[PDB]
RNA sequence: GUAGCAUGAUCAUCCGAAUCCUCUACAACGAUUUUUUCCCCAUUAUUGAAUAAUGGCAAAAAAUCCUUGUAGUGGAUUCGGAUGAUAAUGCUACUG
């Protein structure tokens, strides 16, 4: 609205009066109030704009109910200009934070609400009393007893008493019940309670006239003859439902929860079966009450109430009752209808039939209602008439509406006017008759009734108060009158001009009826006339009074940060943390109360026992307060459980299990304590595990730095040194055919070359390889070859070989290459040796003093052929030469040379007529013109292989009598001659492998020690090496008893150790980008198992007091991928990696290669101008040898021009363009994938498993910071974790645990272990649902352990055994092996479901028809299974039960021995077919092609359209199901069944 | 008495 | 050396599947709590008449929490399918 809103006079002065001192506003209905409670609250809204921090404050308006809060939330909206915030408990407020909360705060100037959430949120301090202007309370008559607004109120006292914010009350009522005599104390109560005084109107005839415009209604009265007469058909239907009653009493269902009396003194039916009790009892007093057609109309919504309560019925017992009081229903509905009908036939006319039908099968009084209404109304216009109908029961409105909606259609003066409608309280009963959700609809009965879509309306006292009606002018009251206050405020609902207040009553009680109405009006006079003439008190300010008004209960107890708890909370505090705990749906959350005995009672406490009550609380077994708590001694029984649950709140509280806000902690708070102590490093990379927006962008990878080997750093021999050659040797696997013995013969040769080193190399491993002609090894030797370089200028020479090796040998020169002055990073030099002084192997000296660069091939022709020297057969024997005159630039090998064959001599296939001669002139006549000295010899040549990666086997049908089938000889003067060793040639093209994989291998090595020094192993096997495998099930490499388990054996026994070796911590490091022979894949799995394994007995031996819920969300966030490559980051393992694909022409450095020195720096000193430098730029640089030679810096204005051009990019298409991934190899830079660190650091973990045990692998996860491992407790890190995890719940011994367990021997004869305790296995088939027992606690506990146990054991068996399988399907094997449903399958088999002491209602049915499911398929699994569900809880006892097993024993190899003896079936079956896949491969079929629709789940059933493909063709089917995603699994299994059918 | 009597059909109403 | 075909791996883009979830708005569910009212009963003070005290049994009103479903998203992990294009391998023709 508006400022046209005007305030009245006496408005004015109230707000006044009210600013001055606090008050109760006592107004009528419909005065305005609201209107003056905000301009009240105008005259605060001086502090609304500052902050809380700057010395500003805030509003509070109070409302009682939702609907209430909302519109006068609106209505201040729309009549001020504040920031209105609106805060329910159905928003969302629970779980409201701090900054959240403090921004809603300071964006708000009044909050409006439930009197419940704003005093949660006063207690929790998000603001404090003294910080808040002015409360509003609205309908403060409500504030008696342990109403929320007098709690409110308490804190007041409980506050600072100064600087107190105002308070006003409003309402139209003052007193609720029947408590009318003596009104000036309830009166003065609620003065002392709100620590205000009542203000009303006074001032009679200036304003009373005035506010008198809500004027008060005219009552009459109208009786009605009693009836007494009681139908035959009466007396039928009481007999049908009491022996129904019987019935359902006698019939059985599931165990259920047990209700009680309110003081718990007697039992009580349970709460179904209690529900339809009361709703056929409601019927009778119904019909009793309203006669026979009434109850005709009535059992229509029974019928509708018990079909929808059968339909949502998920138990089957519960469905069987439901279906049996339906057909109760049913026949009752039958007869009445029959009754009905059998006066029906005297007038055919449907209306005056009906209608005569009306007034003659109803009782009296409906009779006289009906009357009423019909010369009420009197045919008037429908749109003015606005009439309310007050009754009791929530039925009788549905009742009523439909007994009139028949008479306003068998009324046609009627069926136009009357429009009406009905409606109740929360507890909602569907308007419809027919069926559920029959149609949707948006507008209220309220609604509809403002917008005079209903003239009618039939409600409770629900419509009495509060909510905003328009002034009505009929109201009409069915039910007796009841409490004072319902009728004052219907008297003054009727609000226009003329309203009429009507209501009906019997005969015999018209009397009574006018007591009870003299009464009221007594009531309301003596109190505006104590009102006109009370005391001139200014605020109630005698504060012993307002101190001793609350001191009679128990005094709330507030600790440290200004929280405060809330006696008359208790039971709400301790209910909702019970609620926080999971639980089954029988599970009980309600701590099970008990009433004490008197012997029992002064038993436990004194002498004062005996005169009052005490009571118990005890705790459902999931919690830890498994020690009861006792209340204080109270004399009522009500009294006695504020007390108790306040005592037990104040327990939880102190165990810290309530937050300081006292609130139950969720796993925020678990997850913010343990991050200073677990996931501190995080805070070094500027991220934080509490920060959960690092769930936005996990998919990005960073970069790293790289650096050589510490032996490869800064080697670069100097001269007058002391240097170490290191062999190499080349040894063929393969056996060669006819085709490929040059190479076979020429690499064993004698003649062999060194890499030079000035630091030592270890002892390396034999390195395989894959040639195109065969399989091959490489072996190192261990004792170098001493040399001194005395010469400078052999050091130069060396160089210069070195490099020109790589410069044209290899074809890895680049424009940019040069030679490194610089060394220090991966400097050194491989230097050829030659047959020196026997065993001897000095230096080739005339190679290099020779071959500084090799000489350009040149097209000689035939004039300077002429005098050309003939060719010798020794000076081409064995050498490299290539084909100048063909098109063929490559270089080319001779094997042998054919003395006796000559030119002209035919070849010999296939142009047996044609020679070589002429046919070398048919070629290449025009470039060779002819061939001088016809007569001499030829010889033979084979191809040099181009390939220079021979990591992976290039598997494939290379036909070796066909791949040089071709035979190739040629004439020796047609041909270059580059005098070399051919052999030296052959082998060294293989030198970029074997280069790149021994400077892996020297991270290998270093790290193998920094392992083997690090945990203290310096014994005998420490030292030689073993040749590296290869793996086969690597997919691109194509080409009774138990048996102990190694690692276990190896763990207990110490005789079985080994060491690790290079090729494992290599492979652990190969990443399966960098695709070799083999990759750390195989090795992940064992590390991820043995990593949880780890984590898991850890954490539970550390937070032992902790629930399971908050370890299973610790642990998982401890394995985590950010974690893992966190903690591996500062480890200084990352650079030190092999991810790479090695391909050396473009993506690898050379050793004795750098970038010049001077652009080397500008690039390590310009990172704004790094990120722009591309490839091209550097190819556009020309370094001549000149430049890589002598300087190792580029020239100045070359320098200048390049760097022109770099920033030339700018400007172009070149901008912004990822070159890291070209140019950061360039700078020792890669980028890698959090997945390969994540990977790796597990594969690391896996090799020190294997090799070592479990024990000595426990310090590795210290050393890489997983676990901050406590010293006080140094056998915990090394040993205890195998022997602690304990507490005092398992440590009484008592028989009793026998009672518990029957026929035990039994069980364990089934599994085949002996408990020594069976404490243990009760605590692991102790189901969370089972109050029984108190010895010990749940199952959670123990599951939590044997799930790492159970996955970690089969992980190792896998691994161990099922070798020749590659790890992609490793991990699935394991995943189905691991899978819950197998687990109860196992379970179902050997009958452990028998034991579980576990109590529930769904629950039972559910396992019921599991274990007959699988007794009709035979204890077999159906591989998933097409039953409709599996319950989780059974193969998590039997994976609980396992851990028990293992902590009776103590010992893995018994636990191994066990679980292997049940897993024996199905680990043959697993191992041996496809173990599972399922959904996915129909998805990824060859022709079957599945999509599906959105399931919905319905009751017990679920439907999805299965749109698949089969056989070429397209067929649509269905399965039974249970939920969405078991829709589409049910689907996808028939879909596979059909598959399979149609496959065979 | 099987079928309920009549109540007066005619009826003012009373006025207290 | 030259083409076609087949294959492996990868980026990019699109879509799907599995697991775990989050948020949104709506609906349903169950549990707990608070007020009020009637009826009846019990035990006491006293014995009949008559009272008083409480305590318990059914009805209306109001709040809170949990769960489930509806759909849209969004996110993490694994993973598949499709495709430009890139590079790698093998084979089958033309050969050199
Ligand atoms: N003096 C006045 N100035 C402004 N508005 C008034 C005045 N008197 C009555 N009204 C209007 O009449 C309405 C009375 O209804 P309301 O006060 O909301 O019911 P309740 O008395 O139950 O709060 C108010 O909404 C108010 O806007
Ligand atoms: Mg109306
Ligand atoms: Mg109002």
């Amino acid at each position: 609205e508006d400022v046209e809103i005007k305030p009245r006079g006496y408005q004015l002065r109230l707000v006044d009066h009210l600013t001055k001192s606090n008050g109760i506003v006592y107004l009528p209905t419909g005065s305005g109030k609201t209107f003056v409670a905000i301009l009240v609250l105008k005259r605060f809204s001086q502090d609304f704009d500052k902050p809380i921090e700057s010395g500003g404050k805030r509003a509070l308006f109070m409302c009682n109910t939702v609907e209430l809060a909302r519109q006068q939330a609106m209505a201040v909206r729309r009549c001020t200009n504040f920031k209105v915030g609106f805060y329910v408990g159905e928003q969302g407020v629970d779980d409201w934070t701090r900054g959240m909360w403090s921004d809603e705060i300071k964006k708000n100037q009044v909050l409006v609400g439930t009197a419940q959430v704003f005093l949660d949120m006063v207690t929790q301090t998000y603001v404090a009393l003294s910080s808040l202007s002015v409360v509003i309370i609205d309908e403060c008559h409500h504030g008696t007893g342990h109403h929320p607004f007098r709690e409110f109120m308490r804190l007041f006292t409980i506050a600072n008493q100064t600087k107190l914010p105002r308070v006003v009350g409003l309402t139209g009522v003052l007193i609720k019940g029947n408590e009318i005599t003596n009104v000036a104390t309830k009166l003065k109560e609620l003065e002392i309670t709100y620590r205000g005084n009542i203000i009303t109107v006074s001032d009679t005839k200036e304003m009373e006239n005035v506010m008198l415009y809500a004027t008060k209604p005219t009552e009459v009265m109208v009786s009605f003859p009693h009836q007494e007469q009681v139908l035959t058909v009466t007396r039928l239907i009481s007999a049908e439902i009491e022996k129904f009653y019987v019935s359902l009493d006698l019939m059985n269902i599931g165990v259920q929860p047990i209700r009680r009396s309110k003081s718990l003194q007697c039992l009580r039916d349970p709460s179904k079966k209690s529900f339809v009790k009361q709703l056929f009892n409601d019927f009778l007093y119904q019909m009793k009450e309203y006669g026979i057609y009434a109850a005709s109309i009535a059992i229509i919504s029974l019928i509708v109430e018990f079909d929808i309560k059968r339909r949502q019925a998920e138990t089957l017992s519960v469905k069987l009752m439901h279906r049996t009081a339906l057909t109760l229903c049913e026949k009752i509905r039958h007869l009445l209808v029959q009754k009905l009908q059998d006066m029906t036939y005297d007038d055919d006319d449907d209306n005056v039939n009906t209608e005569e039908v009306i007034m003659n099968f109803s009782t009296p009084k409906v009779q006289r209602f009906l009357m009423s209404l019909k010369v009420s109304f009197a045919d008037k216009d429908p749109k003015d008439i606005c009439c309310l109908v007050f009754v009791e029961r929530r039925y009788t409105c549905k009742c009523i509406y439909g007994l009139l909606l028949n008479y306003i259609q068998s009324t046609p003066e009627l069926r136009n006017v009357l429009t009406p409608q009905f409606m109740v309280g929360r507890n909602n009963i569907s308007p419809d008759f027919e069926s559920v959700l029959e149609r949707k609809w948006q507008k209220s009965a309220i609604q509809q009734f403002r917008d005079g879509n209903a003239n009618l309306m039939i409600c409770s006292s629900v419509l009495e108060e509060g909510i905003d009606v328009q002034a009505c002018n009929h109201v009409f009251i069915l039910d007796p009158v009841k409490t004072f206050n319902m009728y004052v405020q219907s008297k003054g609902r009727a609000r226009t001009t003329e309203a009429k207040f009507v209501l009906f009553t019997a005969d015999k009680e018209r009397e009574k009826t006018i007591q009870q109405i003299y009464q009221y009006r007594k009531a309301h006079n003596d109190i505006a006339e104590y009102l006109k003439d009370r005391v001139l008190e200014k605020t109630e300010p005698e504060l012993y009074e307002i101190k001793g008004h609350f001191q009679d209960d128990i005094d709330p107890f507030t600790n440290e940060n200004g929280a405060v708890l809330l006696p008359n909370n208790a039971l709400a505090i301790l209910h909702r943390y019970c609620q926080t705990i999971p639980t089954d749906a029988f599970g009980f959350v309600i701590p099970w109360f008990h009433v004490l005995q008197e012997d029992e009672r002064d038993r436990i406490f004194g002498v004062s026992a005996k005169g009052k009550h005490v009571i118990s609380i005890n705790m459902p077994v999931n919690c830890m307060l498994r020690d009861t708590i006792y209340s204080d001694p109270m004399d009522n029984v009500k009294t006695a459980k504020i007390s108790a649950a306040f005592k037990a709140c104040k327990v939880l509280y102190s165990l810290g299990e309530l937050n300081e806000r006292f609130v139950p902690k969720t796993l925020k708070e678990r997850v913010a304590s343990i991050a200073d102590v677990h996931f501190e490093h995080w805070n070094k990379y500027g991220d934080s595990v509490t920060a959960t927006v690092n769930k936005a962008d996990k998919s990005k990878d960073r970069t790293y730095k790289t650096e050589c080997p510490l032996e490869f750093y800064d080697a670069l021999p100097r001269v007058g040194e002391i240097c170490y050659a290191y062999e190499i040797f080349l040894e063929p696997q393969f056996e060669s055919c006819e085709y490929t013995e040059h190479m076979y013969l020429n690499l064993q040769t004698p003649r062999n070359y060194a890499i030079l080193l000035r630091n030592k190399l270890p002892r390396l491993a034999e390195m395989p390889l894959f040639s195109n002609q065969g399989k091959l090894h490489v072996r190192v030797a261990n004792a170098p070859l001493e040399v001194i370089i005395q010469n400078s200028e052999q050091l130069e020479l060396l160089h210069q070989f070195h490099g020109m090796v790589f410069r044209d040998i290899l074809k890895i020169w680049h424009p940019f290459f040069v030679l490194d002055r610089r060394s220090k990073e991966n400097s050194y030099l491989v230097v050829p040796l030659i047959l020196g002084a026997g065993e001897q192997k000095c230096f080739d000296w005339e190679l290099m003093t020779n071959f500084r660069r090799l000489p350009q091939s040149h097209g000689s022709n035939v004039q300077q052929r002429e005098q050309q020297p003939a060719p010798r057969p020794e000076d081409f024997e064995g050498k490299i030469v290539t084909q100048w005159y063909a098109n063929y630039d490559k270089p080319m090998l001779v094997t042998k040379v054919h003395r006796e064959l000559t030119p002209l001599s035919y070849m010999e296939k296939n142009q047996q007529d044609k020679t070589y001669y002429e046919f070398t002139m048919s070629k290449y006549g025009n470039r060779i013109g002819d061939v001088v000295h016809k007569d001499k010899f030829m010889i033979e040549v084979r191809d040099l292989t181009e390939q220079l990666t021979f990591y992976v086997h290039n598997r494939g049908k290379f036909n070796a009598k066909s791949k040089a089938k071709m035979k190739v000889i040629l004439i020796p003067e047609l041909c270059f001659n580059f005098n070399f060793p051919g052999d030296l040639w052959l082998k060294l093209i293989f030198l970029p492998s074997i280069l790149n994989r021994m400077y892996f291998l020297l991270h290998a090595e270093a790290l193998r020690k920094r392992f083997n020094t690090y945990l203290n192993l310096h014994l005998l096997p420490f030292n030689g090496t073993d040749y590296m495998p290869r793996p086969l099930e690597i997919d691109y490499s194509l080409k009774g008893k138990v048996k102990p388990l190694l690692i276990l054996q190896k763990t207990v026994s110490k005789e079985h150790i080994t060491p690790a070796e290079q090729g494992e911590f290599l492979a652990a490091i190969t990443a399966s980008s960098a695709a070799d022979v083999f990759d750390m894949e195989r090795l992940e799995i064992l590390g991820n198992s043995f990593l949880k394994l780890s984590a898991t007995l850890y954490l539970a031996s550390k937070y032992s007091d902790w629930n399971e819920g908050t370890l299973t969300e610790v642990k998982s966030k401890l394995v985590s991928n950010r974690n893992l490559l966190f903690c591996l980051i500062d480890a200084d393992i990352p650079k030190t990696l092999n991810t790479i694909q090695f391909t050396p022409r473009y993506t690898w450095l050379p050793p004795g290669i750098s970038l010049p020195h001077n652009v080397l720096a500008l690039w390590r000193e310009n990172p704004e101008f790094a990120k722009i430098i591309g490839p091209h730029n550097l190819r556009d640089l020309a370094l001549g040898d000149e430049e890589s030679l002598v300087k190792g810096n580029c020239s100045d204005i070359n320098y200048n021009r390049f760097v022109e051009g770099c920033r030339a990019n700018g400007q172009s298409f070149y901008a912004g363009a990822d070159f890291s991934s070209e140019v950061n190899f360039c700078v020792g830079l890669v980028t890698i994938p959090n997945k390969v660190i994540a990977d790796t650091l597990e594969a690391l973990l896996g090799v020190i498993v294997k090799n070592y045990g479990l024990q000595h692998a426990f310090k590795m996860l210290e050393y890489f910071k997983i676990c901050r491992a406590d010293i006080d407790k140094p056998l915990t890190q090394l040993l205890n974790l195998e022997l602690g995890g304990k507490k005092m719940r398992a440590n009484v011994n008592t028989t009793e645990i026998d009672g518990f367990l029957i026929n035990h021997y039994y069980l364990e004869k089934n599994l085949g272990y002996t408990f020594k305790d069976r404490r243990y296995l009760l605590q692991a088939l102790t189901h969370p649902s089972y109050p029984t027992n108190r010895i010990t606690g749940s199952y959670q506990e123990l599951e939590f352990i044997g799930n790492a146990i159970l996955d970690f054991l089969i992980s190792a068996y896998i691994f161990e055994n099922n070798t020749k399988m590659n790890p992609g399907a490793l991990t699935d094997l394991r995943s189905a092996l691991v899978n819950n449903t197998t687990l109860a399958c196992i379970c179902v088999r050997h009958r452990l479901h028998f034991f579980i002491l576990a109590e529930n209602a769904k629950l039972s049915e559910i396992i019921s028809k599991f274990v007959n499911f699988q007794e009709s398929q035979g204890h077999r699994v159906t591989n998933m299974s097409t039953n409709v569900d599996v319950p989780k809880a059974l193969g998590d006892v039997l994976e609980a039960l396992i851990a028990a097993v293992y902590l009776d024993c103590r010992d893995l190899q018994r636990t191994w021995e066990v679980i292997f003896n049940l897993f024996e079936p199905e680990l043959q079956e697993f191992t041996r077919k496809v173990p599972i896949n399922h959904i996915r491969q129909l998805v990824e079929h060859k022709h079957a092609k599945p999509v599906f629709s959105s399931p919905i789940v319905e009751g017990e059933t679920v439907m999805v359209s299965c749109q698949f493909t089969c056989m070429e063709k397209t067929i649509k089917v269905y399965g039974f199901g249970s939920n969405k995603d078991q829709a589409k699994l049910s689907a996808a299994k028939h879909a596979l069944q059909q598959l399979s059918k149609c496959d065979a | 008495i099987d079928r309920y009597e009549q109540v007066s059909k005619d009826f003012e109403f009373i006025k207290i």
